[PDB]
DNA sequence: GAGTACTACCACTGTGTAAGACAGGCCAGATC
DNA sequence: GATCTGGCCTGTCTTACACAGTGGTAGTACTC
DNA sequence: GAGTACTACCACTGTGTAAGACAGGCCAGATC
DNA sequence: GATCTGGCCTGTCTTACACAGTGGTAGTACTC
């Protein structure tokens, strides 16, 4: 006999039907039965104390604008959308948690963890429930391709440390802190949409509640019973698992190869090929929020190209706290297409040849592609991922690149660069820099000072004016960034996209088929496959 | 009576269900868009150039003085008309955000300065509330009104969102109507009352309101409480007097049961009425003259134009009045792949 | 403990990947484990004495023009198409097995089912090893949308009954007849293709090897060591799962709506207007052949249209031998698209009004879908599907549709003529009719004699010279057939079509995914999914 | 040299890589199409018509007196020459029938007789072999041969499946090339006779043979044995003394490396090479004018046309001469969704 | 000691897009 | 009739989007 | 006696095609 | 210049092609 909750794992960690499930239990029951296998009814019963819905909580003081119910589960996102036909459609099918239930549904199923943190830690436990701090990481993204795509967008989060402040004199004791916090398996979904992320109406029309309670929860303090006794939480909310087009189009920014280049910075395009690493964060949402009445009321009357530059390209008005950082992904992938185009352009010789057509840059493109695939073993791709990205960024990926330039100082050079790039890549992939690659850490400053120094002196012909935008940050912002928070790629978006391959899996085999069921379903399947409960069932000491 | 079918050639992704056309100095101005102002027109405002059977669209800038101004989704638009100091303006009051918000400021939007080549400036004041300031609300109307002689300007109907205290995460986009209370907005000052009448009893939005020399008559509207859509027609009389602007009310046997419709001016004080929809499944689909006197209203069908089977069997439509009896009307679009041009086009046309 | 048999049929009847289950084996086996399930490399090695090209066996005499090893697995279909360039292309993708080695796998598989008639008939077994006669049912049907379609054919078998004739003084003994054989838990693949069914080019040159074995296997014997002693089989078989475009594609028959409508009889289409009922069946693949010698030498010099009337429509060499008889699924769905189509025509009116519009079928179409919604809650369907079908030809549909023709002498014809049709109906859809509904099959011309003759006479209007196939083909020829053939529905190609579905199924989750291994998998897990032996550890006495 | 792109309008499904043009008293005609012969031709030959950049296909029609015909695919075409009796036919043998078997009859297809309106009877007799028949087999070729002044006509080369022995099921598609003789056949009587060479020492298959006035000239074959593709040039020569037809040969020092060849005749014997492949990966992309005289064959480059982008890009391609120094040549065309025009379709010309 | 099981190796689809900012080119066209 | 200029165009640059997850093979942990 | 499990109920995509034979309409076009 | 006729066209008819297979609900076998 195994545990239900064991076999409810089995079932949704393994992608399997009710019907198949229940044909292999009937059968693994009839040769050697002795049951082995719970049936699915028990199942079903087994998973209502894992999803949103099923503990009591309650805040205070109570919640701006948020219901005092705490067993609600499974909601559609429209929010009531009075549904007369003279408005605005209500076209949109959306299903969504209420965040704080789910809030507290995940941390209910972290009260093994912050438990056995508490007794590791040797701290007592009867004492210290009071002054718990849990910081989370929420993220968004958009999806296509799901068989026009029918685009999804997926507003995840994951709770990422929890610590403690209780009772005075010191500042915090990490209890937990997540050490794979780019797996998808620690990613919790709390919103899908049939949305495309461009139609900013749509987005705001379901997202606005969402964002209505993250405001309203920043204040008060969560009650939970958590290990027998009803404890204190509070919260802080690092928004980081945007793509940076999300980014621009949620704090007002223009998207993306604007004149306003930095997310962090006031810095134009071409002010940042002059000086490549002197720049200080200066952008908040909530100075976004007082530039962006700049904007409207226009209180010096100038012309549209003087207030823009008034107001360094805020002309939207803000809609989302999003923390000013940086996608280690995204930062990866930036970084290989432009060092993919580079030894496109350097195959081919166009610091002679200064104005190349595109047909030669499409034969240096082939042969770059015919010999990356001689050596290094690599096949071409339609478009950059992760894999690719990172086979690209080797050594010897640039040196069976660089038997293709002749000229031995762009060889030496660009070696030069490579092996710069990989002396710093690390201090910005790294889960935590300051203990995993301190020097490297210490040594970035000097690192990018020689980057940018060697693109100045050995590649002017390309970086004259414009630059990309990762390559900026990278550049100019990653010491203090790293200095403020603690951490990069801790805080990336790859969670979130790997969880919609997830999401495509369950849309497939896990189909009501219908819109107005599918989200409920994949909702519900993709909440169990996250639970961490489930996952140490999952391992059973391996 | 002709409609023939148009085709918006280049930009069609800047276009959605809500939006306002305003008739400036002959020159008509689409207003209000999906999105925020990209950068290709960092006003959001947009001249309408109709050739060919061609709808071509142009980048319209503003003054240095001026504010700039969010596009509101389903605004309320007056035609101020040309009178002193300063014509002939547009006030528009208040809409919805392209950030799902309610506004809750009154933009006044005129003409300013041309050419050079064919190149025209508008401007807009945002001007300041002092009241009694109305809701932010939406679907509601503004109507300006003349009385010995001074000018003012009469704002009712609308829905809004519930009110801040009793709005949830689970009613957030749900609407109701706001109370049924009229505005007297003078323009300068920018001083605001609300009048409350017996006879009205309760709100209602996406009506047409139309106003002559001082008197002002509300077609059917559509009440969401009982979800009725009342056929009665309204007409309302006001007189400013020092300096208390007394105001009367009358309920009108038979009007009209549209909701969200398109009034093309033609004549002098005559217009046109193009048709949202009657029921909630089923859009009207005649036209309606619409002279206005000082008897009262008349009203007569005239016959609507062959409808294409395409423009009758959408499931919704809008669009507005280009002026002069003419209107453009648009149409919802299925097609696999997406178009991606969302909307079919037409062009309507009096006689 | 399970058997390592008992779980292989787990993981092939559940659809499970190999990765998929060892993450539960590995799972199920560190928290309760006693080991349940067995590892993966025990069942890659547990079935192969279930696959094709295990068991010993030997013809005798030798077969002709088929080699002589008997452990001969997954072949590639190409069957050593040299691969020059200047010849027609090796374009092809398609895999097969051999077709006696499946032929002998199917045997030894059916090994305890063949022993256990013997005892049931109380027949001795040592005594009675040389007179067995197999019936073979075989069947090829296309395939369309396995995302072009890139279309598939799938040409499978079943082994429909098998009796015993040994020694002497009489004709035959059955031991074991198929109690389900239009189930696709009994329809074994043998070979599969990305072919069209059209290119006539294509399918003759996979298929030669196949059709040249059948032919090589009807003169000799099979000898199989089944229950501890050698034994002799013969073969009878029977190709009976094509649908018609099939039939006239392969016997050299013009495709489809030509002059010549039966594929059993000579009569032209407007001769079977006038007689309804009065056909006997004269063809024979043999006369085929010996027809298509009269076209290609044309030994009386005459004109083209004298010489196919000549030749009564044999313009083509046939190359397969086909079984003279009907599917018993497509003449339902030909029956359904036909009545359908006559209640349109009657909602309108068209024995009054003899010509209408395609506007006013459109209009009578709509009304009639919305009228079968109102009663009846069916759907509108794209195109016919047997459940559509079945729901179709009730008493109550026509009953629905009634309510809408106005005269009661139209409405009560057509009462008349449905309740013909279910009086006549299972004698064609029976599994056996002679002993499941004896008194239809004898009352079967009678019935149909009044049909047609209630055709002529209330329908004139429609079928002046126009008669569709399978209404020819169930008015003039079932108690022919059945009479010779002993059943109907029991050979149809409905459960080929069937697995078809299957088909679908294991593209989507057991694919290499790639076009030279898709198929090697696909077949084998089809071939696999079938065995009877693995299907009894799958009820396991319910 | 000129090639320009046509456009075949109509009935693009019935045309197969491996097919056959046979020009007839200045028509072309089609022969060998995919599949058995629908009924919209039950011939199943077809007459082609090229006008205005368009190839358009006209179904022929038979005599009383005349077999019908299976659709060959790579089979073996002989243009019978303007004599006695009756002129002017083209011998078929014997290529492979839709439903891949190969064939083992000769047939000879004349004209017969016109109009009324531009209408064309052809007629096939079935000639009956009587030897030493040649072996069913494709891709071989037949050539017609005069000698004091007896009309005969040699058949050599060719590929054929294993013999009937070792033909397993697993070696069904297999094909190994027949034994190098010659043969014989004298048109009447259906007399064949074999011919065993010592300089003939491997068959080859695919292969161009050229004849004028008892020599024949054979150029570059492919060998599948040793899977070269020899360049020696043969030749042969012929007398017809009765009863023995006395047969001499030589090797000739160089020729051509090509396979499966179109030859157009421009002149009296003059003819032009437009190519097929090379080696088997490329495919040969030079024209070549082959004249040939009775000192031997001489032999020269044309510069050939600018091959499109399309008709160089693609992986195999075939097709043959319309006749008088002009050609049709075909590329399979790749698509999403399948054109379903299988085939792109080029007219080449010289001078 | 080997023989088991596990887990990590490989082959592989398909080899383009989709919107948008901005530079620059330049031209309708309308006034001067 | 000359300008020129506001606006259309074209190309280019930049920011995302698809491509996992499945069989088989085999080294390798690893252990009866 | 109920309470378990099993098995059958319902919702539901998407609401057209793809080839071909043949009748008939008819017209290029070429001869008479 | 008249025919007419063989050939193109158009529509119509007939033969196949997708739509299972997955959650949830609940009657119901059926039994601790
Ligand atoms: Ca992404
Ligand atoms: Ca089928
Ligand atoms: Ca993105
Ligand atoms: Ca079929
Ligand atoms: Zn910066
Ligand atoms: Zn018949």
């Amino acid at each position: 006999g195994l545990h239900p909750a064991v076999c409810l794992a089995i079932r949704v960690n393994t992608f399997l039907s009710c019907s198949q499930y229940h044909k292999m239990y009937r059968t693994v029951k009839a040769t050697s039965g002795r049951q082995i296998f719970q049936p699915l009814h028990t199942l079903r019963n087994a998973e209502k104390e894992l999803l949103p819905g099923f503990h009591q909580f309650e805040w205070q003081p109570a919640l701006k604008n948020v219901s005092t119910s705490w067993d609600v589960g499974i909601i559609d996102g429209l929010s009531g959308w009075t549904v007369s036909v003279d408005d605005v459609p209500a076209d949109t099918i959306s299903r969504r948690f209420r965040y704080d239930v789910a809030l507290v549904s995940a941390l209910k199923d972290l009260e093994e963890d912050i438990m056995e943190g508490l007794r590791e830690r040797a701290l007592d436990d009867s004492m210290c429930t009071s002054g718990f701090t849990v910081v989370v990481k929420e993220s968004c993204d958009g999806m296509g391709d799901v068989s026009v795509p029918e685009k999804a967008v997926r507003f995840s989060f994951t709770i990422m440390s929890i610590s403690i402040r209780l009772e005075g004199e010191d500042d915090g004791i990490t209890i937990f802190q997540e050490q794979k916090p780019n797996s998808e398996l620690s990613c919790r979904p709390l919103c899908l949409m049939f949305v495309d992320e461009s139609d900013h109406e749509t987005l705001t029309a379901i997202l606005g509640p969402v964002v209505a309670e993250r405001k309203a929860m920043m204040e008060s303090r969560l009650i939970i019973s958590v290990g027998g006794l009803l404890r204190s939480f509070r919260f802080f909310f690092r928004g980081t698992g945007y793509d940076e087009k999300m980014v621009r189009e949620m704090e007002g920014l223009e998207a993306s190869g604007s004149t306003y280049i930095c997310t962090l910075c006031d810095s134009t395009r071409a002010e940042a090929s002059q000086n490549m690493v002197l720049h200080s964060i200066t952008r908040s949402h909530d100075e976004n929020l007082e530039r962006y009445e700049i904007w409207r009321k226009n209180p010096f009357s100038e012309s549209a190209d003087e207030l823009r530059d008034r107001v360094k390209g805020v002309s939207a008005k803000p809609f989302m706290e999003t923390q000013p950082t940086l996608d280690a992904l995204h930062c990866d992938i930036g970084n290989a297409t432009e060092f993919y185009k580079i030894f496109q352009d350097e195959i081919g010789e166009v610091y002679q040849k200064p104005n190349p057509s595109r047909e030669e840059r499409r034969r240096w493109r082939s042969t770059l592609d015919k010999q990356l695939r001689k050596k290094m073993k690599l096949k071409p791709v339609m478009r950059m991922n992760g894999n690719y990205a990172r086979r690209l960024m080797t050594r010897e990926a640039v040196e069976a690149v660089c038997e293709l330039v002749p000229s031995e100082e762009r060889r030496e050079a660009l070696l030069k660069l490579m092996d710069l790039y990989l002396q710093m890549k690390p201090v910005w992939r790294s889960t935590c820099p300051s203990r995993d690659c301190p020097d490297q850490l210490c040594q970035y400053s000097y690192n990018s000072q020689q980057f940018a120094d060697l693109l100045s002196s050995m590649f002017k012909y390309r970086y004259d004016g414009k630059i990309t935008n990762y390559l900026h940050k990278t550049l100019a912002h990653v010491p203090e960034i790293v200095e403020r928070d603690g951490s990069i790629g801790a805080w990336a978006s790859e969670g979130n996209e790997s969880g919609n391959k997830l999401f495509r899996r369950f849309r497939k085999m896990n189909a009501r088929q219908s819109k107005t069921f599918e989200l409920e379903d994949i909702l519900k399947h993709h909440w169990l496959y996250t639970s961490k409960y489930l996952q140490k069932f999952m391992e059973a000491h391996k | 009576m002709s409609l023939q079918p148009l085709t918006a050639v280049n930009c069609g992704s800047l276009v959605q269900p809500g939006f306002s056309l305003l008739d400036l100095e002959g020159d008509v101005y689409l207003f209000g868009q999906k999105g925020w102002p990209k950068r290709s027109c960092p006003t959001g405002i947009f001249g309408v150039r109709i050739k060919k059977g061609e709808l071509k669209l142009r980048a319209i800038s503003f003054s240095n003085n001026s504010s700039y101004l969010p596009p509101l989704r389903c605004p309320a638009i007056a035609h101020f008309e040309a009178q002193d100091g300063k014509p002939e303006c547009y006030l528009i009051h208040g809409g919805r955000t392209p950030n799902n918000e309610l506004s809750s400021s009154l933009y006044m939007l005129s003409v300013d300065s041309r050419g050079c080549n064919r190149k025209v400036t508008l401007r807009c004041e945002e001007k300041e509330l002092v009241g009694d300031v109305p809701s932010a609300r939406y679907g509601h109307t503004l109507s300006v009104i003349n009385s010995r002689g001074k000018t003012a300007c009469v704002l009712f109907g609308g829905r809004s969102y519930m009110p801040p205290t009793e709005r949830t995460t689970q009613n957030w986009n749900s609407v109701v109507d706001c109370p049924p209370q009229v505005y007297l907005i003078d323009l300068e000052f920018g001083c605001c009352t609300a009048h409350t009448l017996p006879e009205l009893t309760d709100g209602q939005s996406f009506h047409v309101a139309l106003a002559r020399q001082d008197c002002v008559y509300f077609l059917g509207g559509h009440i969401l409480s009982s979800d009725c859509r009342p056929s009665r027609l309204i007409r309302l009389h006001v007189e400013l007097l020092l300096g208390s602007p007394v105001l009367t009310c009358t309920i009108l046997h038979e009007g009209l049961t549209i909701t969200s419709a398109i009034a093309s001016p033609i004549g002098y004080h005559e217009y046109i009425i193009f048709g949202g929809y009657q029921s909630e499944t089923q859009k009207r689909m005649e036209c309606t003259y619409v002279g206005l006197d000082d008897v009262g209203v008349h009203m007569e069908s005239r016959e609507p134009p062959q409808w294409t089977s395409e423009i009758s069997h959408s499931r919704t439509w809008f669009g507005g009045s280009l002026g002069k009896g003419t209107a453009l009307v648009a149409i919802p679009s299925e097609g696999n792949p997406t178009p991606p041009e969302a909307y079919h086009f037409y062009q309507v046309s009096f006689q």
